[PDB]
């Protein structure tokens, strides 16, 4: 097995220097050998990326997957570590930046067909990976405007040159 | 368990590669890297240039007042006596501020007796850009001055990396003769401009008011600008041809997206053709007089 | 198909593998401090005056008759043992620590510190970033009184000497991300405390630890945290009401 | 004087950030209180704040983001208290939101922010050679129709009156400010500096005089959101982006003996109360009657 | 039918990324004003929903445990009141159940 | 801003829906009796 | 491959050649063994044409080293601060003098494919092609179909 | 094709379905508020409505004797269902129900649920949904605006 997003979250920067910009802190938390399916938990993860953690939570509350029971105390947990252990106020300061989804050790088994046929039952087993980032949700991309279309499109008309002239 | 040496020494090499690659390393001295050597150095960048320069002035020119600080703190720090000798190293300040001089001198003789048209204006902008941080920066890394020049900060500055070209310019001054540094100024910072627009380094903002002033100087009334050839107008991207006449006769017309852009363009050639700095001018001279 | 997990952690403790021990667990300190000096409450404006403190501090020490038998049973444990000397080798000791501590060096910081120390000041500092340094000394330290505890079932005797520090200390704890947590670096901010050493009479080698850092109870408070802190209140069941106090 | 109305609003801010300066300079140490929450979801609540420092708003964030969009509102133990207002001793808060039992001081807190808003879009959207004075934002309760606000202008503009052209483009101006968020700062002020951060409206000036007397430590609440200064009775809510629907409903010139002044009726609805289409058209119709109440 | 060729990966994702079978953001999500928990406009509050839940198993198991049969059931109203409450005349005649709990500040005299 | 949906039967009072549903129906009322003559406009 | 490698046009450094010709090769610094039976080449170049080489370009600095190494190997530094790093291992001594006066000749730069096989800076002389370079003007400059 | 049906399929069959509504109907009488799925607490309103109506009629009335002793299957709640909800309900035309809906249940199913509860019954009242209070910003604008209607009248 792999263990490093638990490792990712002991790293020590140096102190600050009199007028840099606060750097957001940054929590990694993991839950490791759920019982959900790796697929199910990938939509979950994907539901809850860049938003923010009470919008998460109040989301995953009325969620009807088994998962979002999981995520929303896998949320929990790691908002308390991040308001005990680390030095982070503002407990409803934090966003959502990776939420990831991925399988395990899985188990094999028989799964009887008929006529003497089988086949190989996989017990799946999910591993989650939340990262937690002090500080506003950063902002949705909007779609392209005509004008910024326009710019582009007359940028890429006038980059061209005359291939195999000289 | 696979018997060998060989593909273990190569898989060791592979993870060296690949924990670089992961990790880029801060640059570090080429002098303190393993082979490095001052004084063959030294020669080495003499001889290189088809020069014949003098050690102590390259070594004075190579030496910089950060490294000096940096060297007296060090001495502080230790507690061990270096006024002896680290206090005549000779700081090239001297020796930059008459390369400086010297070489914005010879730029502006040289420009002068190139395009006598060019204004005062115009040829200060062009030696400007000349001895600009850039330009100077680009042709000191590629000869190397940044790895033998004596200094603190390993990148090296743009302010500390002109300072050390224009001493070792000054120690050239110094030690050959004016017309032998004139040749090297000419074929290490004009060779530079080789391809470029005076526009692109002059910068000006009113085209058509110094085109209006300039024909003023000539005795000339005042430019017309008139739409010679257009491509669409109602089109998302129209093309535009203005050209000025005076008196009736083009001297210069220009391309646009739109007919002020069209109009500016046409009074740029026109300052450019009154001024000689066009397309079709002379070829700058690389010869030996 | 036939395969299962394994690798649960688990800690179960039983009293039989704790008794049926082969050898016993060397300890080389006791567990806490056996009797806690009691400071009056005017030391804080005894000690703005030099000699009205000094001859106090001299006072107490050899007025007590528990403090000059342990000092007496200390002496005739080991030779050359002077009470006058005392002070500049707890100093440094302290000192020294602190370094230690600043540096991360948990090897030295083990051989100065003793095993009931070096936990309260590694376990919430391990993971944070320390900048003391030592400036000024107001008043020097001074020994207040001298305990010793022997156990007659191993022949074990341990002392501890208990020592007032009154010290010009500057304190920055930065945090794991590199921001500055509780204090500034250059605030030579005034403590004083009482440090308690331990050190194993009966050991041929016998290295001066520190043991016990006592605080007086009417010390002032320490400076404030630069965040903001939440105290949530008493989680309710949904059959539970609330009561608030008066 | 010879001041230009960019300059003017340059200098205010200036001073106001001066006096902001000195606030701040006033404590120099960071000071803990100790805030208990009294509020009717948790009770209990304890939270160790930093002494004219830490403000309701960062109180919520402590509690939770649904807090801090819903609520409008703080009550520090006795008197209702602005989000962005720094606190000053040990107290109590209760939050108080739109759709709570008892509404009116966020009611009344809502009507100034955007009276106050008014007032800023219209000092800004007139001609820089005419003469636009505000004079005060006329408190009238919730049950008339539009909140207005008194504006004298230049004596060659008491002809014309503003057209359906002119509202909508002052609709568009407040629009305009709305989309850009920009917190509202109350500071507390005297009298004397206050005469000398307006300096310039007689209005203003006697406004500043009466609000004064009534104070017997001479101190005015002085709000700021953007590059706008003005001043106002009560706490304002903490974010401008909160006015969903807004609207300038009409104006109406009562000419008094001494001089005639425009008093503009508008209409707005948080986006927590945004009502229907025709809701709103019978809101703007009603509101296009004059209101009159001064005392 | 068997599949006539392996689907890449590409495919896959094209499949099961879309829109339709992402899980949709629920924009009716409020707070209770009365415990403020998490609840949706047109569904009660759990918690509170609970609480009565709890109250009203706690009276019906009291008043259950008034009568001993399964098929004893009172032919007259009911009214429970809580412990330091008395009958009102209008209150009075019908079926009575006491608990030792106070009144809740829900549950309303009536 | 993750703004709600609302309808305009959230945010009324009990006493308010039926006036509005009166508000409604004479304005409607009115707006047909209106046009009832449109020759004589 | 085109499409598989990086690709770069035909450059000079300094735009050397131009003034004056400047050697790109800076250091050359070999790395050798006196008992490997594979550096035997090396160490005949040293003994033999090392000498002539450095006589005839002054401007490189060589380095020589004898190390308990098992490759022996060439690094060649150049005006670019590019580093070209060859192997030696058994090779004569004629094919080391020809790797030497291949780096030597070299002008340091990435050895990819070359876009074009010229640069011409502003080959635009007399003018450049426009679609109104060939076009004669009418009367007034009128449209096809426009009345004046 | 399902145009026109106001019976929804439950349980095994028909004869399935008025069994399953008939004990909900028991328990809701025995119990005056229960707690069942959306879909059945829907169906079970309307014969909750009928069964007070029937009840009203009368405890001579045979055609409503046989009726409870139908669908009440315990004996004991017919007299109650005579003596007790239909005395109480007796103004009231076709207020006797109310059904809420629940949030789902925590069973893995996730069902969607609701409660009926007979009004006027002794028990807690549930957390029924409350309109804003008149002192709220657009309730008071739209009481000056009746105020002002009633002015101009
Ligand atoms: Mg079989
Ligand atoms: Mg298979
Ligand atoms: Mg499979
Ligand atoms: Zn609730």
């Amino acid at each position: 097995i792999s263990r490093k997003w638990e490792k990712k979250n002991k790293i020590v920067y140096p102190p600050q220097l009199p007028g840099e910009p606060r750097r957001p802190a940054e929590i990694y938390h993991c839950r490791r050998q759920i019982k959900y399916s790796k697929d199910k938990m990938w939509y979950l993860a994907k539901l809850i990326r860049g938003m923010s953690i009470d919008q998460a939570l109040a989301q995953l509350e009325f969620s009807d997957k088994k998962g979002a029971q999981i995520i929303k105390e896998v949320l929990l947990e790691a908002q308390d570590m991040a308001v005990r252990d680390h030095n982070v106020e503002f407990r409803s300061n934090l966003y959502v930046a990776e939420s990831t989804s991925g399988r395990g050790q899985y188990l094999k088994r028989i799964r009887y067909h008929g006529r003497g046929r089988f086949g190989i039952m996989e017990k799946v087993f999910c591993h989650y990976f939340v990262k937690l980032v002090e500080g506003p949700p950063p902002p949705r991309e909007a779609p392209k405007t005509a004008v910024a279309h326009a710019r582009e499109y007359i940028q890429e008309l006038r980059n061209r040159t005359i291939t195999h002239a000289l | 368990a696979k018997k060998g040496f060989r593909a273990a020494y190569r898989f060791q090499k592979e993870l060296e590669r690949w924990r670089l690659l992961r990790c880029p390393p801060p640059p570090v001295r080429r002098s303190e890297k393993p082979n490095w050597d001052y004084h063959a150095e030294i020669q080495a960048f003499g001889h290189r240039l088809q020069e014949t320069f003098s050690l102590d002035l390259l070594k004075t020119a190579f030496v910089n007042s950060c490294y000096i600080k940096s060297e007296e703190a060090k001495r502080q720090k230790l507690g061990i006596d270096k006024e002896a000798a680290l206090l005549n190293l000779k700081d090239n300040q001297e020796l930059s501020e008459q390369g400086i001089s010297f070489s914005q001198t010879c730029l502006t003789q040289f420009f002068e007796d190139a395009f006598p048209d060019l204004p005062t204006e115009g040829v200060t902008s062009l030696v400007d850009f000349l001895t600009s941080e850039e330009v100077v920066c680009h042709v000191a890394r590629n000869l190397a001055v940044e790895q033998l020049a004596l200094s603190a900060e390993f990148p090296v500055p743009p302010p500390v990396l002109r300072q050390t070209f224009f001493a070792v310019i000054g120690a050239l001054l110094q030690s050959s003769g004016p017309e032998r540094t004139a040749l090297f100024i000419r074929d290490f910072l004009i060779t530079q401009m080789t391809g470029k627009e005076l526009f692109e380094m002059w910068t000006i903002t009113n085209p058509m008011g110094l085109l209006v002033e300039e024909l003023k100087k000539r005795k000339i009334s005042a430019p017309e600008s008139r739409l010679t050839r257009q491509s669409g107008s109602t089109t998302a991207l129209p093309v535009y041809f203005v050209g000025l006449y005076c008196d009736r006769k083009l001297i210069a017309e220009g391309p646009g997206e739109t007919v002020l852009v069209a109009e500016e363009e046409a009074a740029r050639v026109a300052l450019r053709k009154l001024f000689g700095f066009t397309e079709n001018r002379r070829p700058w001279d690389y010869s030996k007089p | 198909s036939e395969k299962e997990f394994v690798e649960h952690a688990r800690k179960a403790g039983l009293v039989i593998p704790h008794e049926r021990l082969e050898r016993p667990i060397h300890l080389a300190c006791t567990a806490g401090i056996f009797d806690a000096y009691v400071p009056p409450e005017g030391d804080a404006r005894i000690s703005s005056l030099s000699k009205e403190g000094l001859a106090q501090r001299a006072e107490r020490l050899k007025k007590n008759v528990a403090s000059q038998l342990s000092i007496r049973k200390i002496r005739e444990s080991d030779p050359n043992f002077k009470i006058k000397d005392f002070p500049e080798k707890a100093k440094d000791i302290f000192i020294e620590a602190h370094l230690c501590l600043n540096n991360s060096d948990h090897d030295r910081l083990h051989t100065l510190v003793t095993e009931n120390c070096f936990p309260d000041m590694v376990w919430d500092i391990r993971y944070k970033t320390v900048r003391w340094s030592f400036v000024e000394s107001l008043e020097p330290p001074q020994v207040v009184q001298v305990r010793c505890s022997s156990l007659m079932n191993q022949g074990n005797i341990y002392g501890q000497v208990t020592v007032r520090m009154h010290t010009r200390q500057t304190l920055a704890i930065y945090d794991r991300f590199g921001r500055l947590m509780y204090g500034q670096e250059d605030v030579p901010r005034d403590v004083l405390e009482y440090v308690v050493f331990e050190k194993h009479l009966v050991d041929p080698y016998g290295s001066w630890r520190m043991h016990g850092k006592i605080i007086p109870p009417w010390a002032p408070p320490k400076q404030p945290i630069l965040k903001t802190v939440m105290i949530p209140g008493p989680q309710l069941k949904p059959w539970e009401e609330f009561e608030e106090p008066q | 004087s010879q001041l230009s109305p960019t300059e003017l609003i340059e200098m205010q801010n200036d001073l106001f950030n001066k006096e902001k300066n000195r606030q701040l300079s006033l404590t120099p140490r960071t000071e803990k209180i100790e805030v208990k929450h009294v509020g009717k979801t948790d009770p209990g609540t304890v939270f160790v704040m930093n002494k004219n420092i830490s403000t309701p708003y960062s109180c919520a964030m402590h509690l939770s983001e649904w807090y801090c969009r819903k609520s409008i509102l703080a009550l520090v133990d006795g008197q209702p208290w602005d989000m962005y207002k720094p606190l000053t001793k040990s107290c109590e808060i209760k939050f108080l939101t739109f759709k709570d039992d008892d509404p009116g001081e966020v009611n009344k807190a809502y009507w100034r922010s955007c009276a106050m808003m008014m007032g800023c879009v219209i000092e800004r959207a007139f001609k820089d050679e005419y003469v636009v004075s505000l004079v005060r934002a006329p408190e009238v309760p919730v049950i008339a129709g539009a909140f207005c606000y008194d504006v004298v202008l230049d004596k060659r503009l008491d002809e014309w009156m503003p057209t359906k052209e002119n509202l909508h483009s002052f609709t568009k101006d407040a629009r305009a400010l709305i989309y850009k968020d920009l917190p509202f700062e109350t500071l507390e002020v005297e009298a004397k500096v206050a005469l000398e951060i307006f300096q310039h409206n007689k209005y203003k000036l006697d406004f500043i005089e009466e609000k004064a007397s009534q104070n017997p430590e001479r101190i005015v609440k002085l709000h700021r959101f953007g590059d706008f200064i003005d001043v106002s009775e009560g706490p304002l809510i903490p974010r401008t982006s909160i006015c969903f629907q807004y609207e300038v409903s009409a104006v109406h010139n009562l000419q008094t003996q001494s001089s005639l002044v425009r008093r503009f009726q508008g209409l707005s609805l948080p986006v927590h109360l945004r009502a229907h289409f025709t809701i709103w058209n019978k809101l703007l119709e009603r509101s296009r009657k004059m209101v009159t109440e001064d005392k | 039918a068997a599949p006539k060729n392996r689907r890449s990966i590409e495919v896959n994702r094209c499949r099961r990324r879309n829109p339709q079978k992402l899980i949709k953001v629920k924009n009716n999500i409020d707070v209770c004003p009365e415990c403020g928990h998490l609840k949706q406009k047109h569904i009660l509050c759990g918690y509170c929903y609970e609480k009565v839940r709890k109250e009203t198993a706690e009276i019906r198991r009291q008043m259950g445990k008034q009568e001993g049969g399964p098929f004893r059931a009172p032919t007259t109203e009911t009214v429970v009141l809580y412990s330091g409450e008395t009958p009102s005349e209008q209150d009075q005649g019908k079926r009575i159940i006491e608990r030792e709990r106070k009144r809740p500040s829900w549950f309303t005299q009536n | 801003h993750g703004k709600s949906v609302t309808w305009w039967d959230e945010h009324l009072s009990e006493e308010n829906v039926p006036f509005v549903k009166q508000l409604v129906s004479d304005e409607n009322k009115a707006q047909l009796a209106s046009k009832l003559c449109p020759l004589k406009d | 491959t085109a499409r598989g490698t990086a690709s770069r046009f035909l450059t000079s450094v300094l735009h050397n050649g131009l003034g004056r010709y400047v050697q790109q090769l800076q250091r050359l610094s070999f790395s050798l063994s006196r008992d490997a039976p594979s550096s035997r080449g090396a160490r005949e170049f040293v003994e033999r044409e090392v000498t002539d080489f450095a006589r005839r370009n002054p401007g490189v600095v060589i380095y020589v080293n004898p190390r308990p190494c098992c490759v022996p190997r060439v690094v060649a530094e150049y005006l670019n601060g590019a580093v070209r790093e060859e192997s030696i291992h058994c090779k004569s001594v004629e094919e080391i003098a020809a790797l030497v006066q291949k780096l030597a000749d070299q002008s340091g730069l990435d050895v990819i494919r070359i876009r074009k096989p010229f640069h011409t800076d502003s080959p635009s002389i007399q003018g450049q092609w426009h679609p109104f370079t060939n076009k004669p003007t009418t009367l007034g400059g009128l449209r096809p179909r426009e009345v004046q | 094709i399902s145009h026109g049906r106001v019976f929804r399929r439950l349980g095994l069959g028909p004869e399935s379905r008025i069994h399953l509504l008939q004990n909900l109907l028991t328990g809701l009488v025995r119990h005056e508020r229960i707690e069942a799925s959306w879909a059945r607490v829907d169906e079970l309103r309307g014969y909750a409505e009928k069964l007070i109506d029937y009840g009203k009629l009368g405890d001579t009335n045979e055609r409503a004797m046989r009726m409870a002793d139908f669908w009440l299957t315990e004996k004991d709640l017919i007299p109650k269902l005579f003596q007790v909800l239909a005395p109480r309900f007796q103004g009231q035309n076709g207020g006797y129900t109310r059904m809420l809906q629940i949030p789902n249940r925590n069973e893995q199913d996730r069902a969607k649920m609701a409660v009926i509860e007979y009004k006027g019954n002794c028990l807690p009242p549930l957390p029924l949904p409350r309109r804003d209070s008149n002192l709220t910003l657009l309730n008071q604008l739209l009481q000056g605006l009746r105020q002002d209607q009633e002015a101009s009248s």
